[PDB]
RNA sequence: GAGAACAGAAAUCUCCAGUAGAACAAAAGGGUAAAAGCCCCCUUGAUUUUGAUUUUCAGUGUGAAUACAAACCAUGAAAGU
RNA sequence: GGUUGCGGCCAUAUCUACCAGAAAGCACCGUUUCCCGUCCGAUCAACUGUAGUUAAGCUGGUAAGAGCCUGACCGAGUAGUGUAGUGGGUGACCAUACGCGAAACUCAGGUGCUGCAAUCU
């Protein structure tokens, strides 16, 4: 190993006189791993923590059966069942009474998380593998009724489901190519990338007509991500994680949750991103404007993940050049470029407290950086093969990661 | 005679059987080649009806303990019986993590900042290293209670000699007490005397083996609810106590009444 | 209350060692054995030494290591430890050193000659018609394969090869305690 | 046979010399309270600490022959040798080696005032930290008698001369002082060894990180009282000395290069 | 009194120390396999004997311990080729005692001409309950006098089943 | 010491007694006691590089040994070794 | 004041024969569904506390009991031992001094204290 060389015998008798003195919610960071978990013997694809509890998580893989795991037993529970192709990713609701997940198959499965039993008949309709999804957010839902999913699949259209019926109450095939991703905001307007080089917000409230059609990218569109992305998802489960009383309580605190972050400067518009192949990425406030506010750029490699920070002050993406870059998120300003992975980056998810951002590449050892640095905080090498993904639970007591050796690994402070 | 004068008296612990010096001072003699940090042993150990768990650190005057823990306090959680089984040793670990990780402090000198998560080495003293055995259990309800306790899965149930892989279906089962469970079917077919001898405080109390999942469930909830440790009422003053040993205890005999004789 | 401290000596400092030394003057009367108050001066002494020292202790540099799990003796990235400089204090040695350097009569004579240090590459050699390498040393060798063979082709010969070995052995250990006689 | 090289490795001159053993002797005239004394001296010693039962007669003044002997078998380079007699009363004849042979030897009689570690607040004190040094006076500086104590109390409760150490291994802190000046030639000063338990709180006044120092005793206490001494030869001196050993217009410069200069 | 120190056999030992090395060993200790159900244990020489021509390491018997209820079963059917009258000596002074038989053929088992003729060695050793201190590996210690067992109360336990007389005072 | 078919003073088996005249390469000799002795399970290592000496002459950011120190190794639950 | 876990000193702590242990806490104990290992569920591993026992281990008390230990200005600043002087003698060596400085022996005493957390009529 190449040692740092030694410190000059100068730099020794300098360091012998005395010197540098001077009269003149939180999250704890994850810095531990934890034993394996053994399970399906395929791949993990995609990971999720329940917006209630760490206690709770799910994760797909290549195997069918995906898979509840209990956190603090770090044991199976319920694992699923239904499905008969690989499980291309999971999303639990925002209330969290209900799990959902999209199979390469066409088929769609809602699961119940009290048992894990499938929630009535696969949905179905597309005519390719899923490829995200998107629950409606609980502060538009009016009270006791279940939030609406949002589905899309490689065709590149988009059905909006009601999971009562369990069927798409909606649908639209605005897109040429593939749908890489798709996002409910908390405006009512909805948005998704695609692969043909395009993105179009969508407003459901006009029968899902659409109203604007962004045209920027030099290349497909990856990853589309709103700065109120982790508002609408967390379903006003704070970190404390109570459960409203009453569902006009959650609500409430719904609305409430998502005007904190909204009204950030002063005036409710949230700010929206779209990662590209082009290596570069473009702020967008649809509802200001056709045009993006700014062109961030600067990546050697395509970007594969953005995710804004949870107060929203801070964007960043994953890019293939081996090096993250931060971004302020109110004008996409550079901040800092991390560094040390040896290999692609993959995805990364913020901590709850916006103080630190865990990452993974295709480099076997996942890292978290401390944002309020600039810099690496720990390294978090285990994973024997590429950490495909990893996501950090709401309350931030506990960290999960997947990967190519079928071997689910959670971590926490 | 000779010989009782030739030989040394061994160490009066080593006469007892309760300790081994010969892993202790690996446990407390650090080498230490690496940098000189504080240090705590996990001390862990059984008895009939009960379990003991306790942190300590080395001292001049002798070992201190920062935190204890013990089976008794079990059945304020709810778990009323099965103090001794498996699955109740890993209430006790995750009761004895939980505990100290409130007494510290860690959620619910700030200098050199003090997040620090704690760490300690657990130490079974002579009980057997084999795999499965309940004080593993124990050990591993430390880690989940979010004491860093660094073990191999070697010795977790289930676990299987011949390849790495370690089942975790039967960890949980053990956790639960599942395999009591799987005893209480056992029992529920074969000769019903051994049934109404064995268990008979969990049909005294209507218990059934699918309600111990959910019974672990809520003592463990409540391991998370209010580790608070509390104080026994203590109804009786400790000078009440020590009137009453003056009763029975055999004083030593007075000079007077043995040398006349 | 306040952490400052200060004497008309400046105190030395060996933070190597931990350790400090106060050059002021001593009070003869609070030392006296006979006043009560002997020990409470004395504490407050060294509560200022104690305190100028963690002053200068606390301002040292201070090693950052992002490994934390499977490190073999590395500091955990939670933790900190103060980067102490080498101590002052010369203390004097336990033993000599190990200065009985001799050459055995060998290394002379390399350095008169070509000859070069041996490889040091491995005991492994591939052995003559066979598909298996047989080490020479270490292990099961070829050398003894000799005397495991059925026939020799030629007193026992096997007996012979073992007299040269133990020849060899005895001339390489008289060899040793000749050097071990200079 | 390999585990007879390890101990031969272990009784050799390494280039960076393993912390030395300690081998408390107790006398023949040993007084129980002596004998308390030193197991509390010891205490402080562990890990890198021995002990005897049997009682000894060594006379080190009289004949160091037996102590070089005991030296070499026992691998402790320190040794304590209790003492007692109607004149020298509680002795604590300290003594050093170098190859095992005698290096130098102190009296360091104890004085009646001495108190247990028993007989002090019950704070914790974990093993095997490195205690902190406080010496005070300027005689320990120039004096050899006093700089010779120092170097002693350096090179026995010194610990691993570790190149990085906690904060959190500060936990205590052993002291020493002279029963004040003294003109030259005047009777050496009692020495006065003392030992505290450290504790820290906020300051809120002498900046934001520092914190406020205090001290509770622990013991043990010790007045030690000089008697006789004796002090290596000059060669000796020289060879406990010497560096290991183990370049002008040239450096090492940041990230490795070897850079030169012309100058 | 003595109501929980009421006296029981701590294991039963066959054993058979054959003459000679060699295959016969094997069907000596498949006779004990066969008797007692479960696999022999080999006994090796315990040091250069020389006296029967045997070599130090060299297996010379075989053994097997028997507890449990069984043990009492073949203590019956070894005690019935003994006529159920041992020897005033064959009894340990700490309450253990035992004994050997010729042709152990005659005790139940069919004769099984092909392993061949054989007897073999019997030694009940009798307890108390609290024995498990002695063995134990946490708080081990000795036994006091009074629970010790005793010569005595072998011979009332031998009395106190089988009728056995003790033959040859 | 009491004992065990053949089996006795020397076979193998059992119970109570042992500061260990057990086997620890060992020599003056201190000493090993839930081992440094007996039994059982898993395993390479003559691995890589950083410096200070060693002679060389395609003398070379080491081309190769010696010593230094870091990774890597085996084991255990770990301390640690 | 009794007791469990960890300990510090390491025989004032160990060995032999008896007696007591009220309440509380080990232990003995009952079992082989499961993890687990032995020829043997004897030890080890696991099962709940169910049928019981203070009979043992264990905590205490007794003994002109065996060893051990403490301090006394007890031997004693004694014996032993280096030092000077031709002080006596051919001399070895002997009195005179301050140093280092014992032990056998004698006297009196004892047959375990002590820290942390917990519990007990």
């Amino acid at each position: 190993s190449t040692l740092i060389p030694p410190p000059s015998k100068k730099q020794k008798k300098e360091a012998q006189l005395p010197r540098e003195v001077a009269i003149i919610f939180k999250v704890k960071p994850v810095t531990r791993s934890s034993s394996a978990i053994a399970g399906h013997g395929s791949t993990i694809l995609c990971s999720a923590f329940a917006p209630h509890t760490s206690s709770r998580m799910v994760t797909g893989a290549g195997d069918n059966t995906a898979r509840i795991w209990d956190c603090d037993t770090q044991t199976p529970m319920h694992t699923l069942k239904g499905h008969y192709n690989w499980v291309l990713c999971v999303s639990w609701s925002p209330d969290g009474e209900v799990i959902a997940t999209g199979s390469m198959d066409n088929t769609i499965r809602l699961w119940d998380p009290k048992s894990g039993q499938c929630l009535g008949d696969a949905l179905r309709g597309h005519s390719k593998w899923i490829t995200s999804l998107s629950w409606e957010p609980i502060h538009l839902v009016k009270p006791g009724s279940k939030p609406r999913l949002a589905s899309s699949s490689k065709d590149g259209t988009i059905k909006i489901w009601d999971t009562v019926s369990r069927v798409c109450q909606y649908t639209m095939s605005g897109h040429t190519n593939s749908v890489s991703c798709v996002k409910w905001g908390g405006q009512g307007l909805l948005y998704s990338g695609s692969h043909d080089r395009t993105v179009r917000v969508w407003d459901i409230n006009s029968q899902g007509r659409c109203i604007n059609i962004l045209k920027s990218h030099a290349h497909w569109v990856n990853h589309l991500s709103l700065s109120t992305d982790y508002a609408l998802r967390i379903g006003a489960f704070d970190h404390t994680g109570k459960k409203p009383s009453t569902p006009e309580e959650a609500q409430k605190k719904a609305l409430e949750n998502y005007e904190k972050i909204c009204k950030k400067n002063g005036n409710s518009e949230e700010m929206m991103v779209t990662a590209s192949d082009d290596y570069t990425m473009f702020l967008w406030n649809p509802l200001k404007s056709t045009k993006p506010i700014a062109r961030m750029t600067g990546h050697q490699k395509l970007v594969n993940h953005v995710a804004f920070s949870p107060d929203g002050r801070y964007i960043v993406s994953a890019s293939f050049d081996n090096s993250i870059k931060l971004w302020d998120g109110r004008d996409g300003k550079f901040i800092s470029t991390f560094r040390g992975h040896v290999a692609s980056v993959y995805q990364v998810a913020w901590s709850s407290d916006c103080r630190l951002l865990v990452s993974c590449s295709k480099d076997t050892t996942l890292k978290v950086w401390d944002v309020r640095t600039r810099k690496l905080s720990v390294d978090l090498p285990g994973h024997k093969d590429e950490v495909y993904t990893v996501d950090w639970s709401v309350d931030g007591k506990r960290v999960c990661s997947g990967g190519k050796d079928k071997m689910v690994r959670l971590w926490t402070h | 005679s000779a010989y009782s004068s030739r030989f040394q008296t061994p160490f009066r612990r080593r006469r007892e059987g309760k300790t081994d010096y010969y892993q202790r001072k690996r446990l407390v003699t650090q080498h230490k080649a690496k940098y000189n940090t504080p240090k705590y042993r996990l001390v862990v150990r059984f008895t009939n009806k009960d379990i003991i768990c306790q942190i300590i650190s080395s001292t001049i005057t002798g070992d201190v303990v920062l935190a204890a823990a013990y089976s008794h306090e079990l059945p304020r959680y709810g778990i009323t019986h099965g103090l001794t089984n498996w699955a109740a040793a890993y209430a006790t670990g995750l009761l004895i993590a939980r505990r100290t990780l409130q007494k510290l402090g860690l959620d619910e000198e700030a200098v050199e900042d003090g997040p620090r998560p704690f760490k300690v080495f657990l130490d079974i003293g002579l009980q057997r290293t084999t795999t499965g055995a309940r004080v593993f259990g124990a050990l591993k309800g430390a880690s989940d209670g979010g004491l860093y306790v660094p073990h191999s899965e070697n010795r977790f149930p289930g676990w299987d000699f011949e390849t790495e892989e370690i089942d975790p279906e039967l960890l949980r089962s053990y956790i639960f007490g599942g395999h009591v469970s799987q005893y209480m079917e056992e029992l529920a077919d074969d000769d019903e005397e051994r049934f109404s001898e064995l268990f008979k405080g969990y049909l005294a109390d209507d218990i059934d083996a699918d309600s111990l999942e959910d019974i672990y469930t809520s003592a463990h909830e409540a391991i998370r609810a209010d580790p608070a440790f509390k104080p026994t009422e203590k109804k009786f003053t400790k000078e009440q106590y020590a009137a009453e040993s003056k009763k029975y205890r055999q004083t030593k005999l007075s000079k007077e009444e043995r040398a006349a004789r | 209350l306040p952490v400052t401290v200060e004497k008309p000596i400046p105190v030395v400092y060996d933070l190597g060692n931990l350790a400090a030394f106060d050059s002021n003057v001593l009070d003869k009367n609070d030392l006296d054995s006979s006043n009560a108050r002997r020990e409470e001066k004395i504490k407050s002494l060294t509560r200022d030494n104690v305190q100028l020292l963690i002053n200068q202790l606390l301002s040292l540099p201070m090693k950052t290591t992002t490994e934390s799990v499977g490190g073999t003796g590395g500091q955990s990235s939670v933790m900190t430890l103060l980067q102490l400089p080498d101590p002052t204090t010369d203390l004097p040695r336990e033993k000599p050193l190990p200065k009985a350097k001799a050459m055995t009569k060998w290394e002379k004579f390399a350095a008169k000659k070509g000859i070069k240090p041996k490889e040091r590459a491995g005991k492994m050699i591939y052995d003559e018609a066979s598909g298996e390498w047989v080490p020479k040393w270490g292990y099961k060798g070829a050398n003894k394969k000799l005397d495991d063979q059925w026939l020799v082709e030629v007193i026992d010969p096997r007996t012979l090869n073992r007299a040269e070995r133990k020849r060899l052995v005895k001339k390489n250990e008289k060899q040793q305690r000749r050097n071990m006689k200079n | 046979n390999a585990r007879a090289k390890r101990a031969l490795v272990k009784r050799e001159a390494k280039l960076v010399e393993n912390v030395k053993q300690a081998l408390f002797i107790p006398g023949q005239s040993c007084n129980k309270n002596l004998h308390d004394i030193m197991v509390d001296l010891s205490a402080l010693k562990k890990p890198d600490m021995k002990r005897f039962n049997r009682k000894n007669d060594i006379h080190p003044f009289e004949d160091m022959s037996p102590l070089e002997f005991f030296s070499e078998k026992n691998d402790c380079s320190l040794m304590v040798l209790m003492t007692s007699s109607k004149k020298r009363k509680n002795n604590m004849t300290f003594i050093r080696t170098f190859g095992y042979k005698i290096y130098d030897m102190i009296e360091l009689m104890v004085a009646d005032n001495f108190k247990l570690l028993s007989d002090f607040k019950k704070l914790t004190f974990t093993v095997g930290l490195k205690p902190m040094f406080t010496f005070q006076g300027a005689a320990f500086d120039t004096h050899p008698v006093y700089k010779q104590i120092k170097s002693l109390f350096l090179d026995f409760f010194r610990g691993e001369s570790t190149d990085l150490q906690d904060v959190a291994g500060l936990q205590h802190v052993i002291s020493m002082t002279i029963q004040g000046d003294f003109q030259d030639g005047e009777p050496l000063p009692n020495v006065l060894f003392r030992v505290y338990k450290l504790k820290s709180y906020k300051s809120d006044q002498g900046g934001k990180r520092l914190p406020r120092i205090e001290l509770v005793e622990i013991g043990p206490r010790l007045d030690f009282k000089i008697g006789r001494i004796h002090t290596p030869s000059p060669d000796m001196v020289t060879e406990a000395h010497k560096k290991p050993k183990q370049k002008k217009n040239v450096e090492l410069d940041i990230m490795g290069d070897k850079l030169g200069r012309i100058h | 009194q003595n109501p929980m120190r009421d006296l029981k056999i701590e294991k039963l030992v066959l054993n058979i120390s054959v003459g000679e090395s060699g295959d016969r060993l094997t069907r000596a200790s498949k006779v004990l396999e066969q008797l007692s159900g479960q696999t022999p244990v080999q006994s090796k020489a315990r040091y250069t004997v020389r006296t029967f021509g045997i070599r130090r390491n060299e297996k010379i018997a075989v053994h097997v311990t028997v507890r449990g209820p069984k043990a009492e079963e073949i203590l019956e059917r070894g005690l019935k080729v003994k006529e159920y009258q041992l020897r005033d000596r064959n009894f340990s002074a700490t309450g253990n005692f035992g004994f050997g038989i010729d042709e152990h053929i005659d005790l139940g088992i069919k004769y099984d001409p092909s392993i061949g003729i054989f007897g073999m060695d019997f030694y009940v050793v009798m307890n108390r309950p609290g024995a498990r201190v002695t063995r134990r590996k946490r708080c081990k210690g000795t036994v006091g006098n009074s629970h010790k067992t005793t010569k005595e109360d072998t011979v009332s336990w031998f009395k106190q089943k089988y009728d056995a007389d003790v033959l040859d005072k």
